[PDB]
Formats: C-alpha cells, structure tokens, sequence
C-alpha cells in the first residue's frame, strides 16, 4: 500500500523533474527500501553536467526546482479542482521558468491554476491576468500588453 | 473537479469596504502586483474562507463562489458560495449560498469536493521553504498520510 503510492509519486517525480529539467534525471530514494517505515525519503537529482547530490546540496535555484517538481509529483497523483500558487517561480532560474509556464499552461486545460508571478513567460500563456496595485488594494482585468507595461515598471522599482 | 468564478474581498486586510472583485478564468490566471500591493493577501483571504483556521464595515468579509455545473460538490445548484466574515470580538459566521453554516460543515463540504486548506493544491510563500528543508524522516511520513 505505502509502496504502490510511493512507486507512482516517484514515476511523477522524475518524469516531471525530466521534463522541467532537460538532460537532467532525480529520484526520490527510500532510505530503508528494505524496511520503509524505519527510514526517512530522500531526494537525488541531477542536472545536465553535474554529479548527483541530494536536494540540500544544490544551488538555491536546483533546491526550488527540484522541491517543486516534488510538489508536483504529488498533485499528480491526488489531483485537486484548482490550483493556487503565489510566487513559486521567483526563486528559480530563469532557463527554468519557461518549463514550468509550459507544463501549467498544459494542465490547466483540465484544472484551474491561479499562479501570483511577476514572469512574463507565465503572464504570456495564461487565459487571463488580474493586476493588484495599493492602504487600499485595487484589482483589474488587464490585457498582456498593459501586464506588460506594468511588470516592467515594477522590475524597475523591485529588481531580482 | 470544480472551479472558482470568483472572490469578492470587503473589509480583509488591505481590502477596504468597497468590495473587490476578483474574477478568474476556468483555466490560467496570473496575478500581477508589487510587492505590498495586496496580491499575497489574495492567498491569506483565500486559506480564511476555506477554513483552515478557527475563530479562537466592521467585519471582515471572504466571499468564494465555484462553478458547480460539474457537481463536485454535493450540493444541487450550479453554484456555491462559501461566505465568512470575522468581527472585531473574534467572532466568526460562515453562510453556504445565503444560509448559515458552520466551519465544520463547511470543511466536510470542501472535503467532499476534493477540497481542503491544508491541500497540497495551495502553495503559498513559504511552502516552497518547507520542501525543501524537510527532513528525510517527515518526507516518507507525507507519503504514508498521502498514502
């Protein structure tokens, strides 16, 4: 039971690690395959050129990737009606970001994802962009276009 | 699995008494903002109305409405409202479409839906923090609560 559970969130994970991750390959790996309960699960990955290490071990923009696709994983495999995620993608390298705007957009044709992300590749690709602005919080529909005007604006101000 | 036609905010956080509107689409909404414009209240307004904390204009006020055509919720109506407000004594009322409910009818009715605060499907500031420095011991106990 705990076995068939785990096989299909770690067949998520690397899958989904593989393809946020081009060239790159991760596990998730039991640390008492034999006696599973009497072990903790840790995480392996690795990127295109570099040696395997566990999840700790990576540059801060491997630790988000990797702890994201593990996350995941495991909407994956128990799925809910909507999605929310509120800047998930800030701390992530910018060759990655692309891949997760991809793989959201493509679920999103079955669930809803609401993603807060100040990323004009997240932007871009999705049905529709709210602005936020303030104290009082105001809220609009807006248009890529004018999205982008503004994420600019607020880049110049906030930076990286 | 349902989905959110939208939130309506009124006198929670940073959202004034006018009430605000949020509409979303049925797939892919990206929300905009700098940082201290309100846009992380979104996700605070959102675990408020879903009940992940109990109680323990002068109210503040969570409206969240679903599309329920596909009737994930057990509940004959196309839409569902789930409705709390918070007074300034530390009360709290929730309304499911006009009528009063109770935090925990609320949840038994989220749950149902395949829907709960503490979902996996909510990951906030922070969650990402907890991922990555869990140890490896409470990573497998996920996968047995999971499982």
């Amino acid at each position: 039971v705990f076995m068939r559970t785990f096989e299909a969130i770690s067949r998520n994970f690397s899958e989904i690690f593989a393809k946020l991750s081009p060239g790159g390959s991760a596990r998730l790996i039991l640390e008492n395959p034999e006696d599973p309960f009497s072990g903790g699960l840790e995480i392996e990955a690795k990127p295109a050129g570099k040696d395997v290490k566990r999840i700790e071990a990576m540059s801060g923009g491997e630790k988000a990737l990797t702890a994201l696709a593990f996350v995941f994983a495991i909407q994956k495999f128990k799925p809910a009606p909507f999605y929310l995620f509120d800047e998930i993608d800030a701390h992530l390298d910018d060759a990655n970001v692309k891949r997760v705007a991809d793989l959201i957009k493509e679920s999103s044709k079955e669930s809803q994802f609401i993603v807060i992300t100040l990323r004009d590749v997240m932007m871009a690709n999705a049905d529709k962009i709210i602005g936020v602005s303030m104290g009082v919080s105001k809220v609009v529909s807006l248009s890529l276009e004018k999205a982008m005007k503004i994420l600019e604006e607020i880049r110049k101000k906030q930076g990286w | 699995m349902p989905y959110i036609e939208k939130l309506e905010l009124k006198g929670f956080k940073s959202y004034g008494n006018k009430k605000v509107v949020i509409p979303f689409s049925k797939g892919f909404t990206a929300i905009v903002g700098a940082n201290g414009s309100g846009k992380s209240n979104i996700g605070d307004a959102i675990l408020f109305v879903l009940g992940g904390l109990s109680a323990k204009a002068k109210y503040a006020e969570v409206a969240i409405y679903f599309n329920n055509e596909d009737r994930g919720f057990p509940i004959d109506e196309d839409e569902v409202v789930i409705r709390r407000r918070v007074y300034p004594d530390g009360r709290s009322s929730y309304w499911l479409n006009g009528r009063r409910a109770t935090r925990s009818e609320i949840l038994d009715i989220l749950t149902a839906a395949m829907i709960s605060p503490d979902g996996y499907n909510i990951v906030l500031q922070g969650d990402i923090t907890k991922f990555i420095k869990m140890s490896p011991l409470e990573r497998r106990l996920l996968i047995d609560d999971i499982s």
